[PDB]
């Protein structure tokens, strides 16, 4: 269980408990569970890298050790 | 009211910097650009996070991690923190520096509201 931050378009920065093998769909679903945002109205990025459906967090080398907590962002 | 504040809006949630706008619970306008009503018990009243406070800072590579306040710098209405991580210091936006539940809990005795 690794903690990530997700910055919504409202300025609000929320948190999420993810697995490194969690698909981007899973993360978007969690975001839907915490903010009521429909997954199809979600565009995730990390450090300018688009996070696309059909892939996983490990695919993007986002997560590292437990000390670091990546800030994900929802685009427009 | 009108005082700088680091406050959280959720149990086991993180503390974020902002300001008290109105006394209702208190209405908080965060530096992140969000405003909402939060409990008074979840509000830390210290405008500059004191030296050597363990905080959570957002580095240039977009990772939040724990660090330690070593200096403040006010540049025309905007504050920047000098945060040390593993022996290296960097300058962070005020909005980039936050507190975990524990990190925030340590400050409650001294800067807690009420």
């Amino acid at each position: 269980a690794m903690l990530i931050f997700v910055k919504t378009l409202t300025g609000k920065t929320i948190t999420l408990e993810v697995e490194p093998s969690d698909t981007i769909e899973n993360v978007k679903a969690k975001i839907q569970d915490k903010e009521g945002i429909p997954p199809d109205q979600q565009r995730l990025i990390f450090a300018g890298k688009s996070l696309e459906d059909g892939r996983t967090l490990s695919d993007y080398n986002i997560l590292k050790d437990s000390k670091l907590h990546p800030l994900l962002r929802l685009r427009g | 009211v009108g005082l700088r504040v680091v406050a959280k809006w959720s149990s086991n949630g993180y503390f974020y910097s902002g300001k008290i706008t109105r006394d209702v619970k208190y209405k908080l306008l965060f530096d992140d650009g969000y405003e909402c009503d939060v409990l008074g018990k979840d509000i830390l009243l210290c405008d500059p996070i004191p030296l050597d406070t363990e905080v959570t800072a957002l580095s240039e590579d977009e990772y939040f991690s724990a660090g330690v306040v070593k200096g403040h710098r006010k540049e025309s209405g905007e504050l920047y923190y000098s945060i040390e991580k593993e022996g290296q210091r960097k300058w962070y936006k005020r909005m980039a520096v936050i507190l975990s539940l524990e990190q925030g809990n340590r400050l409650r005795e001294q800067y807690g509201l009420g």
